[PDB]
């Protein structure tokens, strides 16, 4: 993190995107002050120093009309950016409830993983998280047992799949390689031996 | 984008267009002086209720004596200009 | 009576003799009859389109390529070599013309079959590097095979804190009407 | 669009400031947003996969779901029906001024990403995405997915073949209920119809007058000279400017709705596919066993392997 945020670059870009949207909106607004709208000048009084009457007020009507429409366009795009920024803000409130105050059990929305914790940090105009996610990566080769057939009767494991049929030895999780001794206490009686596609005896 | 140092990426800029090459003007081979030297410089100038109407076609319009001689009290044009009128080929001018 | 600017070609109609014009979608002429016995379509887009610079970012390079949009990449050569483009440069001549993926001409980039993982979006799949212009490796193509019997568990793992940028408040602006 | 071309119009256009720059910026931003949309929806598995061509798993027919090597092309048959279902109403060479840009993502590679997602869904284990893949034979998948409803494999393996059957027919009935059917593939057509009518109405605005003599440039240009000229041209430019600005603002509002649905789209290709989304009547009207992506023109179409629990008893507690 003290790498990824500190010497680094535009992988924090969206907040500058927000500010650049503000700046281009506002600079566009100022440049519309610097623009004509079919009247003589781009700035008043300048004309009114050399304007007389009805000619004058027609040109000032032109300027006021154009200033008004440009301003209103600014208003509308601000409101649209406000709507988008607040849908994302509802997402921010969401992950600060969901992903912060607990572990948001929904999958691959908090970050890119299984989301062990989360740490917010403030920001200009925004918020930047630190998603304490999870990434499991090692790999293997192991063989199958969708059930357990000890005495001629089946044992579906605990459903939560892959019984450790690595040499038909134990029971296992979804994510971590884990030795689990079979007893009666660890699986459940489910009928006779019907479709035990991986058969394991001596399950006592 | 107003910077010396600019970051990497496709950036929008202006809109190009291929400038045209030459000139194509296409008119008919209709080649005739108009009767404007007599349909205007006429004899029987009628009444108002019995205003006269001619259709005139197959001609080539001049629009040139109308400006370099100020015989005319009121010149006025409505859906049209005055001087750039000698651009276009017309259908059936009407002397009224 | 019709002025304007465009690319002619002969007519392709069941054109009625009393008609003269074509106005095809909404008052857009597109087809006419010559006043000296010939019959011609008039596709007035000579060409147009936006252009866009493709640059590595003035911090390791200074060499551009210039994407043209609405062309099939032989009109551009005639626009160059009779000096017909409106952004008429001087210090500029054709390196090459990679063109398919119909987004238009691309001046100054090479085909590469060994397509990379797409820095910059040039139009339709095609992307750049360094400056080359390949199509796209869509990722890293991992072929895979999964039989019934064969299974693996992760045996070690990681933690991986990453960023995420959630904007909330824009600049709380306000505007005087009176000033 | 505006101002189509003469000479005078560009001068009278740059009278009105950076309006050309504003509109072209805003539509460039909308273009980049749609790029982001299709990236964030589809390109969510980085490391792609193979169409595995086992294609038969006890009885688990993925018929026509995946594009197949026996096909001439590489777009799957369901999606081919989808393409044929959805209408319209070298390059674009039209002097409206407009264009439909080509999309970013290659259309067959749109399909290839769908194939990747469906195939690694059909393989690879639950952990898929946050990792790569973990070697699970797909009946162990639904044996695992019975925990996102809270039941046993005594559902699955004690009823094995039957389950596949209720799979296959319904998918085949999908082939019925997408060939034979009607408006219940609506919203794509709705999107294209909005954009069709909006853009065609913009075209008709170019046919439209604004209180001027003509409603088309180059017409007045023979019988305009001066001040009369620029008055009529200012009327035309003013109206075309207002109409085009209206168009741009509505495109922006549409794109906002599209991106809220795109948030949903990523959410249902992540939550519903890559794991099982435990929330209720979010993915589908069942208890949501699986779901599969499918491509489409301008949009995505899911396939929700729901779960309708249906028999009835009476007991004492």
């Amino acid at each position: 993190i003290q790498e990824s945020l500190t010497t680094t670059s535009t992988a924090l870009g969206k907040l500058q995107d927000v500010v650049n949207q503000n700046a281009q909106a506002l600079n566009t607004l100022v440049k519309q002050l610097s623009s004509n709208f079919g009247a003589i000048s781009s700035v008043l009084n300048d004309i009114l120093s050399r304007l007389d009457k009805v000619e004058a007020e027609v040109q000032i009507d032109r300027l006021i009309t154009g200033r008004l429409q440009s301003l209103q366009t600014y208003v509308t795009q601000q409101l649209i950016r406000a709507a988008e920024i607040r849908a994302s803000a509802n997402l921010a409130a969401t992950k600060m409830s969901e992903c912060v105050l607990g572990q948001s059990k929904r999958v691959d929305f908090c970050g890119k993983g299984y989301h062990l914790m989360s740490f917010p940090q403030a920001a200009p105009h925004g918020v930047v998280f630190l998603h304490v996610t999870y990434v499991p990566s090692q790999e293997r080769n192991f063989t199958t047992a969708p059930a357990i057939c000890h005495e001629g009767k089946a044992y579906f494991p605990r459903e939560g799949v892959f019984v450790f049929n690595g040499t038909s030895w134990f029971i296992t999780q979804r994510n971590f390689f884990s030795p689990q001794i079979i007893t009666t206490d660890n699986t459940f009686v489910s009928g006779n031996c019907d479709v035990v596609i991986g058969i394991i005896n001596n399950t006592v | 984008v107003k910077s010396f140092e600019i970051d990497k990426g496709i950036y929008q800029t202006s809109n190009f267009r291929v400038v045209p090459s030459g000139d194509v003007v296409r008119f008919p081979n209709i080649t005739n002086l108009c009767p404007f030297g007599e349909v205007f410089n006429a004899t029987k100038f009628p009444s108002v209720y019995a205003w006269e109407r001619k259709k005139i076609s197959n001609c080539v319009a001049d629009y040139s004596v109308l400006y370099n001689s100020t015989f005319f009290s009121t010149f006025k044009c409505y859906g049209v200009s005055a001087t750039k009128l000698n651009d276009l080929c017309f259908s059936n001018v009407y002397a009224d | 009576g019709l002025t304007g600017t465009g690319v002619l070609t002969p007519s392709s109609k069941r054109f009625q003799p009393f008609q003269q014009f074509g106005r095809d979608v909404s008052d857009f002429t597109d087809s006419v009859r010559d006043p000296k016995t010939s019959e011609i379509l008039d596709i007035s887009p000579c060409s147009f389109g936006g252009v866009s610079v493709i640059t590595p970012g003035t911090n390791a390079s200074s060499e551009v390529a210039v994407l043209y949009q609405d062309v099939n990449c032989t009109d551009v050569s005639t626009a160059i070599h009779a000096d017909q483009l409106t952004p008429a440069w001087r210090i500029y001549s054709t390196g090459n013309n990679v063109f398919q993926t119909q987004a238009g001409c691309l001046i100054g980039a090479e085909h590469v079959d060994t397509s990379y993982e797409c820095d910059i979006p040039i139009g339709a799949g095609i992307c750049a590097s360094y400056i080359v212009a390949y199509t796209m490796s869509l990722g890293a193509d991992s072929s895979i095979a999964y039989s019934n019997n064969t299974i693996a568990i992760p045996t070690n793992f990681s933690i991986s804190i990453t960023t995420e940028v959630m904007p909330v408040s824009m600049a709380k602006t306000s505007v005087d009407c009176n000033m | 669009y505006i101002c189509g071309d003469s000479t005078e119009c560009a001068n009278l256009l740059l009278q009105y400031g950076s309006f050309c720059t504003q509109l072209n910026r805003a539509l460039s931003g909308i273009a980049a947003e749609q790029d982001r949309n299709t990236r964030e929806v589809f390109a969510q598995v980085k490391q792609m996969y193979k169409t595995p061509t086992l294609k038969y798993f006890g009885g688990f027919n993925f018929s026509q779901i995946l594009p197949d090597p026996l096909k001439p092309t590489k777009r799957s048959f369901i999606e081919d029906l989808l393409f044929n279902k959805v209408t319209l109403a070298i390059c674009a060479q039209k002097f409206n001024g407009l264009t439909v840009l080509p999309p970013l993502l290659t259309d067959d590679m749109i399909a290839a990403y769908t194939a990747a997602l469906v195939s690694g869904t059909a393989t690879a284990g639950w952990t898929f995405g946050a990792g790569a893949a973990l070697q699970i034979p797909f009946a162990m998948q639904m044996a695992y997915r019975f925990n996102g409803i809270g039941v046993t494999q005594n559902v699955l393996y004690e009823n094995q073949k039957q389950i596949a059957n209720q799979f296959n027919k319904a998918i085949s009935q999908i082939q019925e209920s997408l060939t034979t059917t009607s408006t219940a593939l609506g919203k794509l057509q709705d999107v294209v119809n909005q954009n069709a009518q909006a853009l065609n109405t913009l075209v008709k605005q170019l046919s439209s007058n604004f209180g001027a003599i003509s409603s088309v440039l180059n017409d007045i240009l023979s019988r305009l000279d001066k001040v009369e000229a620029e008055v009529q041209i200012d009327r035309l430019i003013t109206g075309r400017l207002q109409s085009l600005q209206t168009y741009v603002t509505q495109q922006l509002i549409r794109a906002a709705e599209i991106r809220a649905s795109a948030n949903l789209a990523a959410t249902k290709m992540s939550e519903c596919v890559l794991g099982q989304s435990k929330r209720v009547d979010f993915c589908g009207k069942g208890y949501h066993l699986m779901s599969f992506p499918q491509a489409a023109p301008h949009g995505v179409v899911f396939l929700h392997v729901t779960y309708v629990p249906s028999q009835e008893r009476n007991f004492t507690t």
